[PDB]
DNA sequence: TGCGAAATTCCATGACA
DNA sequence: ATTGTCATGGAATTTCGCA
DNA sequence: TGCGAAATTCCATGACA
DNA sequence: ATTGTCATGGAATTTCGCA
């Protein structure tokens, strides 16, 4: 009132333009605008008045301010609106983001086979021979692949299978979304005596077991088209189709996955001859030159808004199976390490450290 | 003459029978002819079925151009005759009697014979776990002919599990002992 | 035999270039070309030649031309791939589009209110009172909407609720998508007997319902908001939320939905008094003006590679709820007629006409 | 003093007991003052209950300024008053014995004792189905004084239900002996 | 040194729950 | 403590066969 | 006739099962 | 016989207050 009360004799306030008349009616004071007259509510009240129009639909800046502007004027309403969109909770964890995810990376290729191991589970299926998942294995230098078909995606039938596939070679690293098969103890004790180390993706983003799921979806479009017209007994195909995936021309590579594994065709249809003149030794020199030779893809560009994580920044992890009627993220966190433009640590909505993928987090709004 | 080369020939045959373990009492062996490598199959009998069984998942990683065995039963019957024939392999047979392979392959199933019976004792019936371990250390020893182990001559690398510590496999005065009292 | 006979004496026969040295050998014609020696099936073997190469993982043009390239040569060896692929039904019904549809329509806005409602349901939600369901009727001009507890998506209950809506307007026409309590021969009964048009959205396209479907959003987050922290009773809160709703300006429009039906605000928080002094003529004149200003969006850039649709061509419709293993698109059909670019009838898989949105089609590769 | 805009005054007031339909004895009218479009709402009883539950409904579409009706006792109760002042409303009143309001809320308010009068014979339990189209007709009728329908009062728009056929809204004979049976 | 056609490369599209 | 991927078929570009 | 700041407009992003 | 839509908040652009 101390403010308003200059106004009205004629005194200058810094932000009240000058060149309108400022007046007091029905115990209001009042000003003479373009677009009307407004009232103008001391700065006591003009808290509580951005809450109210703010609370009837929880709109957003340009609504809100919309209907505040439809009876009051001050200073730089907007500076005290977008103060309170940061301070409501329910909006902040409910709306959506508008801001898009930096660009993908493209992680160089496994130097060796052998070197890394892409896991997952395929299923459940129509029940074969009374089997329903299956355990998809991808060499992630060369693309080459092993199918197991097991009852349940469970550590029991991983480590079974894994025991037989091992049998041929043992891999430094084994990577594995965050399905409870490959997060429990039983499977790391199981690793770990093989000198294995594993490696899991950052939760609920498949993208980053993208080689495995890839390879999915060869898999499932083989079987389609063998199972056209029959009914749907994949398990005698599995061998079928892993034989078949396994010795594939990648169009963009101009190799087979089995020739970037062995260096040479073995007794399939179709079998490339081209180095039937050389020895081994001499086979296995093109092999090297060939294996770091393949086409890498690079970085796309940047989308026109997208947001890069900084160390300190509020951030929200979306929630992961959000109940009916319930906010879609939780309460904000701050970013601690930011590994890549892609992943990064935070400290978690419960109080621990959580390392999520940035497709799985939105910048807080308004600071 | 062309250059010999992995998957031009496989070598296989019958272990056992062994004493039980999970129910098996048999191994297939195969050997490729080229590198050495070994691939172990637990069966049940010395049949068509289990042979063809245990190569069927062979065959689905890498399928030879011959496959060559002595003149045992499983392996000469019309049944494994037109397995062979559905994929394209060659069923190549020594004479009755007059068993016989290459100096590496007769070598490699010396190895394997001799790696078996040393793991037997004080726990013959826990071989079926132990097959994977046992391929491991087959197709990571070197080979002192063609100075590169199986291992590497079929993917051209060096091996995650090097078996640098080369093994005896010869049996102790004890294992000596204790095997007799079976 | 014939043709490759002249070609091993030395004459000359078009497709095959002269400079190079064609001779027989094991009894096969062969060829040495710069990858190396490939052997020359005679014409009448050829198809069979592509048709196991391809059957061996039912794989596109490159990596089947690839295989067969590894063993033989012969005059426009991809021109045979492309005529199996373009026979191959299990490939044809199988595989994905790598052609985008053409650029969505923006439809003119309705002209006047109660010209075209939208209706659709939202649910099934937690239950509250009994409830399970919501009615969510959207008028197309204003946006104003009602919104209608049921215990089902039922048509008896879309009745009951439109005789009470109906109550203050009776509408031109009706759009809804074919969902089953707007497809009953009892819903077309009561709406002809009100001189009501029903209008349908294409088959499994909810973006032709957006109107409507856009609304269920802002509903839907209204409602989180609201229950934060509470039990999902959202019974009493529908009133709230269809009143709140129904008084949100639109930052694009300047206008809130209530503005554009009745010209004039309410008796609720914030109420827009600009018009006061005018009488009601003339502020319905006012309202008729800004109701045909309003913004209207344009269709958007088509993308690099896509495609639209022309009558007679081969198309094929995606397969509504595809069964696990199984293919995701019909056997191909022809396109009797072009609604507009976005919207086709089409020869159905059945033998019945049937009207398709684009989405749902892909061209068949391979003519 | 500013023009009579919609929203500006809602009346209400009670129809009956009338005879029952579907469990329902009343009917609640509200005629807004400068429109004159009307809203019926059945109800089970003249209480503060049914006339807040009606209210709700109507409330949450347009909420007036004001509210007039009678002195009767849903209306003057401490209930309705503070669900009045809950929602921003102010009550007014008119004087006991003396009803008033506008001429022409008078006049619809005698339409639609009059309407319903004519529908009811005949058929005097089936009228909860024909609110509806009574609310149709009423709101569609020409006005003399203002030359506008309440619908385009309201609207601002011509209405696809337009009656153009005016009924007599007057008792035929047949009628008039079948009601007086009764 | 240049033309028409074939062969090869390019790359947006979409699906891996 | 971690990271998208790659078959596909029209289109765009390069290469081939010949002069 | 031009400057700094506020106000307004622009528009990519994402979700309606 | 049919057809996407629009709240959201940073950024880009225009307008305002003053000289
Ligand atoms: C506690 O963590 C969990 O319960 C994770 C469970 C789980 C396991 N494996 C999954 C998924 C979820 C899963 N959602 C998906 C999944 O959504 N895949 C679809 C998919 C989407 C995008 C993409 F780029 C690739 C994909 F495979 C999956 O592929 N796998 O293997
Ligand atoms: C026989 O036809 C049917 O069974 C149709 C059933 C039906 C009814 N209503 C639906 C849907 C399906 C349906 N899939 C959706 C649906 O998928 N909505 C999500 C959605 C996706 C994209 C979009 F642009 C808008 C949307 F609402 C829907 O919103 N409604 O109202
Ligand atoms: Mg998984
Ligand atoms: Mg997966
Ligand atoms: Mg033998
Ligand atoms: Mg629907
Ligand atoms: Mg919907
Ligand atoms: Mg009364
Ligand atoms: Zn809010
Ligand atoms: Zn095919």
């Amino acid at each position: 009132d101390a403010e308003l009360d200059q106004l009205l004799q004629g005194h200058y306030i810094k932000g009240y333009p000058k060149q309108y008349t400022y007046f007091l009616e029905d115990g209001k004071v009042k000003v003479s605008r373009p677009e009307g007259v407004k009232i103008i509510p001391p700065q006591s009240d003009r808290q509580k008045i951005v809450l109210q129009a703010h609370n009837l639909a929880h709109t957003g800046r340009e609504a809100t301010l919309l209907k505040i502007a439809n009876l009051y004027w001050w200073p730089n309403m907007r500076k005290d609106v977008v103060k309170q969109l940061g301070r409501c909770q329910q909006c902040l964890i409910t709306n959506a983001s508008n801001k898009a995810s930096g660009p993908i990376l493209r992680p160089d290729r496994p130097q060796k086979p052998f070197d890394k191991f892409f896991i997952d589970y395929i299923g459940p299926l129509p029940p074969s021979q009374g089997y329903l998942y299956v355990l998809v294995v991808v060499d992630g230098m060369t693309g080459f692949t092993w199918l197991y078909p097991t009852k349940a995606p469970s550590t029991s039938a991983t480590v079974k299978s894994l025991n037989v596939l091992t049998s041929i070679a043992i891999p430094k690293v084994i990577h594995s979304d965050q399905g409870a098969a490959f997060t429990s103890s039983t499977f790391a004790e199981w690793a770990k005596e093989r000198g294995i180390h594993l490696e899991f993706s950052t939760p609920y983003h498949p993208q980053s077991s993208g080689k495995v799921e890839r390879k999915n979806s060869d898999i499932k479009r083989l079987l389609t088209k063998l199972l056209v017209g029959r009914p749907t007994k994949w398990y005698d195909l599995l061998p079928v189709v892993q034989l078949a995936l396994n010795n594939t021309y990648s169009p963009v590579l101009k190799y087979t996955p089995h020739q970037l594994l062995f260096g040479i065709d073995s007794n399939t249809p179709f079998a490339n001859q081209d180095t039937l003149d050389l020895t081994r030794e001499e086979e296995l020199s093109l092999l090297q030159e060939i294996r770091t030779s393949l086409y890498h893809p690079s970085t796309p560009p940047a989308s026109s808004r997208s947001w890069s994580p900084v160390v300190g920044q509020l951030v929200q992890e979306r929630v992961a199976r959000p109940a009916s009627l319930r906010p879609r993220w939780h309460k904000p966190s701050t970013v601690l390490k930011v590994l890549n433009p892609r992943t990064v640590v935070i400290l978690d909505h419960l109080g621990n450290n959580r390392t999520v993928s940035i497709d799985n987090l939105k910048p807080t709004s308004h600071q | 003459d062309r250059p010999q080369k992995p998957f031009d020939k496989f070598f296989i045959d019958y272990i056992g029978p062994l004493p039980p373990s999970q129910g098996y009492l048999y191994v297939l062996v195969v050997v490729d002819g080229m590198t050495g490598f070994t691939w172990l199959y637990p069966t049940k009998a010395p049949s068509t079925s289990a042979t063809v069984k245990s190569l069927n998942v062979l065959t689905s990683i890498a399928i030879p151009k011959v496959i060559h065995s002595d003149q045992g039963a499983a392996f000469t019957s019309s049944t494994f005759a037109e397995w062979a024939k559905e994929r394209g392999i060659h069923l190549e047979f020594s004479t009755p009697y007059h068993p016989q392979s290459s100096g590496k392959v007769e070598r490699k199933n010396s190895d394997i014979k001799r790696l078996l019976t040393k793991l037997l004792v004080g726990r013959p019936t826990k071989w079926y776990d132990l097959l994977p371990v046992v391929q491991l250390a087959l197709n990571n020893t070197y080979s002192p002919v063609l100075k590169y182990t199986p291992h590497q001559l079929l993917f051209g690398i060096d091996s995650n599990t090097p078996f640098a510590n080369q093994d005896t496999l010869d049996l102790t005065r004890e294992e000596e002992l204790s095997l007799l009292q079976e």
